[PDB]
RNA sequence: CUUGUGGCAGCCAAGCGCGACGUUGCUCGGCUCUUCCUAUCAUACCGAAGCAGAAUUCGGUAAGCGUUGGACCCACUAAUAGGGAACGUGAGCUGGCCUACUGAUGAAG
RNA sequence: AUCAGAAGAAAAGGUGUUAGUUCAUCUAGACAGCAGGACGGUGGCCAUGGAAGUCGGAAUCCGCUAAGGAGUGUGUAA
């Protein structure tokens, strides 16, 4: 249980990821979510749209539309946000668009209990939050996609340098004569 | 967990009826006591022998003779519904006679929302001949060249940890 | 029930007097079959049903050496109760699909001729839609934009080729019969020539 | 234009080139369209779909098988309204099986109450005498207050 | 049922790769690539056989097999010898002016029933339009994929429509004549 | 709760003595206003209809935008649609403190 | 499930799905598919400008066969 953790949200389910996240926040862990666009919802795309046009129809509220603001709404329903226990738990949850620089250099963990592939029967209809919100009033679908591609270029380039580096240590690992004693201890 | 129960009993002998006949039943029940209750229900609705004039001579439990041998079971049942009468005959392939009935209770209450009291078991028989089998999926399961990937690939190996919140890598699941 | 009646009729046909004919039907219409049967009973029912009813084994079969003749016996053939007419007289009939066109018949452009120029009535208004060829029904008359060859020599009779030939006068067919052998009561020599 | 003016244009110019396969295509895919009708629509027009579907279903099954102090009730002559007053009844003869509008000569007895019988109020089951010369007491087999007509059986 | 197998005999082509649910099929005519992530299916390429297998699938997923098989047949025939869609023009009173631009990729139609609209159609990529001089008003639609050529034919048909009139009196328009391979 | 299908008497009558659909029988009240609903008056786009065209009728989506001036009427207009706010708005209208909303400043990281 | 799910309309409708029940054929070749035949008295008789099976009125008969319905629609004035 690190003080700060980063949850990649690509392929996670909005409802089942939030329930896991909401509990961790109440435990005191500073959870930061990234790539909130690629979240998923069970049900075909047009269905999740209509359940969202009901939200916009509900009016005096502030129908926040960005995918991070959709997820933050999901968590705010599983916290006691009226009390100062949840009001101080909401502020630890930082949900962002894509991966800002101060987090793209950090290891991103995934929740096994809320991934789309492990939780949906094959062939089931589902929608992507990023695409959905971009058809509800979001206006930054294209820019985040371009920025994500650029980071992918740098991250992939970073791996190739690291891949060769570990290959050198991979090639020099067997030179140690203690490998036999390593085998005897199973290490 | 059900058990096979061979239940044999007769009515109380009297001067009018000195030698009652020994009836026999192969009925299923989670315990010995439930077997008696189902016995009296099965017989009284049919043969009209009163509870208070009846005694039970022997309750025995029948372990599966050849549990390791795969078998196909034919199960005649009578559905009770809004109408209350349906001659339904289901077939299940498994290893234990009790296990087949368990699934039959599983399917009857799932596919058709039946209730244990409502459903009365008519007869459970073995189907030793593939020709005697009547179900295409069982017929296909009985083919010489059975082969299929393990379905529900995620259900295999699942996650395999105690409380694995925040796995550090994506699961292959393949 | 009908199959049993056909088998019974086949057995009676096998029990006929003589002439051991083997011919029931062909690509020719029922009128041609009736005309052929007029100079005589032709009946086949289901193909190979009579052979199956008779039995491949000689013991089951009423005839002799029917095991080899059963494989030879195929198509629309049947007994009857002649040789020169079958060998020589072959009534012409319109061709059907599956055969090869003897030549390359074509349809002239513009106004069409029902007799391929041997007359060309233009009253066949429903034929314009029923044709499907590149023809335009202008001023109440079908006009062909370009000439269309109905078929070609050495080419299989296509569905469109067969459809055009049905309306046209293309009798590129000749009836044939099979009399290789005779199932004589005494001789019992069904030659395979 | 004159007479069947569109029937010589078809005669002289020809038919819409693609009408027949379009109508054949429409006559085919309508089977899927009919089912999609019942799975989407709601309301009265869906309700009108229901019994009209069953009507042709049962009819099809038949052919293939063959293959203030005032009177609140109608009275006969409190306050009795003239509109509520009725003098003609479409009494249907039982044996004859012919329904005829006969004048209400009089009311024999009203089972509701003797006061209603005195007032000559027409009610269901009341006995009324009607002339049968053109063809006697008769019992009202309906409620004229709701049906709007004096329906009775001889 | 637990298994549902479909087999395909590969014609000449060049390559029929199923790399990552993406048939980048290359034939003698050319190369075409389509996605296959629309359905979850096992597609094995071996020898001269392509196996499409459904495991423990519902009838909804079972219906996708023949559709995919019909789909996979379309481009493999297209990449081998191509596909040609013959187009015929019928006009009642006003002759229709047809022009071809960028070697026919874009078709503009003019003088439609007195109307004065230069209806422009940018036909979808992979299909080009040509005017046949052998027969007048004959338009050839060449491509390597039926769904693209037919959709362009459907598009040119719907933009070639009549408004608020009687269909059985007006006959001008554009309509499908017939299909076929290039060779 | 309420909406678009009269009743009675028979003949049938799939079926379960009833018996559906069929069939016979003649027979308190209104001005302004604010919104909201669609069950659409017009306008938008479609379908069908003997739809030449013009003009017309029915039907489908459609509540975005409108839906009058004068004592049942008489003209314009594209039409002059129907309603609800259960004692519509009689504590807007007549006859037989605080909280809203609108505005105006405002100390503060 | 394009407003899923967590007695009132209620009778039924659904080319939605999974189970079953009762009947049918089926290597005498099941269904579908294409390939062809789908006849001749006869254009039966009234009915009519024109009705040849297909506007219409009672049957609606026969020879051939494995099968051609005085015809199931399309269609034509026919």
């Amino acid at each position: 249980f690190q003080k700060v953790v980063v949850i990649d949200a690509k392929g996670h389910l909005l409802g089942r990821l939030a329930s896991v996240v909401a509990k961790q926040l109440l435990g005191g862990q500073k959870v930061v979510v990234v790539r909130c666009e690629e979240l998923n919802i069970s049900g075909h795309f047009f269905r999740n749209k209509l359940k969202y046009l009901a939200y916009l129809r509900k009016a005096c509220a502030f129908h926040f539309r960005a995918p991070s603001r959709i997820f933050q709404k999901a968590v705010r329903g599983m916290l006691p946000h009226k009390t100062a226990r949840g009001q101080a738990a909401l502020e630890h949850l930082q949900a962002v668009e894509g991966i800002p620089p101060p987090f793209d250099k950090q290891k991103r963990v995934v929740v096994p209990a809320a991934l789309r592939v492990l939780r949906l029967k094959p062939g089931r209809k589902y929608c992507t939050v990023g695409r959905l919100s971009s058809e509800v009033g979001w206006k930054y679908n294209d820019i985040v996609a371009k920025l994500e591609e650029r980071r992918k270029v740098k991250s992939a380039a970073f791996y190739q340098a690291k891949l060769a580096k570990q290959k050198k240590i991979a090639s020099a690992k067997e030179a140690s004569p203690v490998n036999q004693k390593l085998s005897q201890f199973g290490y | 967990a059900l058990k096979e129960y061979q239940v044999v009993g007769r009515k109380v002998p009297t001067e009018h009826e000195p030698v009652p006949k020994l009836f026999r039943m192969r009925l299923f029940a989670p315990n010995e006591s439930v077997a008696k209750s189902r016995y009296w229900y099965f017989l009284k609705m049919i043969n009209k022998v009163k509870k208070a004039t009846g005694e039970i001579v022997a309750i025995n439990e029948i372990s599966e003779p050849k549990p390791l041998k795969a078998k196909v079971f034919g199960i005649w049942i009578r559905y009770d519904s809004r109408s209350g009468t349906h001659n339904m005959y289901k077939e299940f392939r498994d290893t234990t006679r009790v296990g087949a009935v368990e699934a039959m209770y599983a399917d009857m209450a799932a596919r058709h929302r039946a209730r244990f009291r409502s459903i009365r078991i008519l007869k459970v028989v073995e189907v030793e001949k593939k020709e005697d089998v009547r179900r295409n999926y069982v017929k296909q399961l009985l083919n010489p060249h059975l082969k299929f990937p393990l379905p529900h690939r995620r259900t295999g190996v699942v996650g395999l940890a105690g409380k694995k919140v925040f796995a550090p890598h994506r699961p292959s699941t393949f | 029930e009908g199959k049993a009646a056909l088998f019974s009729g086949v057995q009676q046909s096998l029990d006929s007097f003589d002439y051991m004919w083997i011919f029931d039907v062909t690509n020719m219409r029922n009128t041609y079959l009736k005309r052929i049967r007029d100079d005589w009973r032709i009946f086949m029912g289901k193909t190979k049903v009579m052979a199956k009813a008779l039995g491949h084994t000689p013991e089951e079969e009423h005839a002799e050496n029917v095991s080899k003749l059963t494989k030879l016996l195929h198509g629309a053939v049947g007994l009857l109760f002649v040789i020169g007419y079958f060998e020589s007289f072959v009534q012409n009939d319109f061709a059907r699909a599956g055969a090869v066109a003897p030549f390359t018949h074509v349809i002239p452009a513009g106004p069409v001729y029902s007799r391929a120029g041997q007359i060309l009535t233009h009253t066949l208004e429903p034929q314009v839609r029923q044709l499907g060829m590149p023809t335009v029904l202008k001023n109440g008359v079908v006009t062909l934009l370009a000439d269309f060859p109905l078929c070609t020599e050495g080419q299989q009779l296509d569905s469109r080729q067969t459809r055009l030939l049905k309306l046209f006068g293309i009798t590129a067919a000749e009836f044939k019969v099979g009399l290789l052998g005779y199932y004589s009561k005494k001789g019992a020599s069904v030659e395979f020539l | 234009p004159q007479n069947e003016y569109i029937e010589e244009s078809i005669r002289k110019h020809g038919r819409r080139f693609d009408h027949e396969e379009r109508k054949r295509k429409k006559a085919a895919r309508e089977a899927h369209d009919a089912s999609l009708y019942a799975q989407k629509t709601r309301g009265i027009k869906a309700k009108l779909y229901q019994e009209k579907r069953r009507k042709e279903k049962i009819q099809m099954k038949k052919t293939i098988k063959q293959h203030k102090r005032m009177i609140t009730k109608a009275t006969f002559v409190f306050i009795r309204p003239m509109a509520l007053r009725q003098k003609k009844a479409n009494v249907t003869h039982k044996e004859l099986g012919v329904t005829m509008q006969l004048p209400i000569i009089g009311v024999k007895k009203n089972p509701q109450s003797p006061t209603y019988t005195q007032l000559g109020v027409l009610t269901k089951g009341t006995v009324i005498e009607v002339n049968v010369s053109e063809l006697k007491y008769a019992q009202i087999t309906n409620n004229p207050e709701l049906d709007g007509c004096v329906n009775a059986l001889l | 049922d637990i298994y549902k197998d479909e087999t395909l005999t590969i014609p000449k082509g060049v390559t029929v790769d199923i790399k990552a649910r993406n048939v980048t099929v290359t034939g003698p005519r050319g190369t075409l690539k389509q996605n296959l992530r629309h359905v979850d299916i096992e597609m094995k390429k071996q020898g001269n056989t392509i196996k499409f297998i459904v495991w423990h699938g519902s009838r909804k997923h079972n219906a996708c097999i023949r559709s995919v098989y019909s789909i996979i047949n379309n481009m493999i025939i297209g990449v081998t010898q191509g596909f040609r869609y013959k187009m015929r023009l019928v006009y009642a009173h006003f002759p229709i002016n047809i022009n071809l631009t960028e070697n026919g990729t874009v078709v503009e139609i003019r003088n439609f029933l007195g109307e004065r609209i230069t209806r422009v159609i940018k036909c979808l990529p992979g299909v080009t339009v040509s005017i046949s001089s052998a027969v007048k008003d004959e338009i050839i639609l060449e491509g390597n994929s039926l769904e693209n050529v037919s959709q362009s034919a459907a598009n040119i048909k719907q933009i070639c429509n009549v408004r608020n009139k009687d269909i059985r009196k007006f006959l001008d328009g554009i309509y499908v004549s017939e299909r076929g391979n290039i060779e």
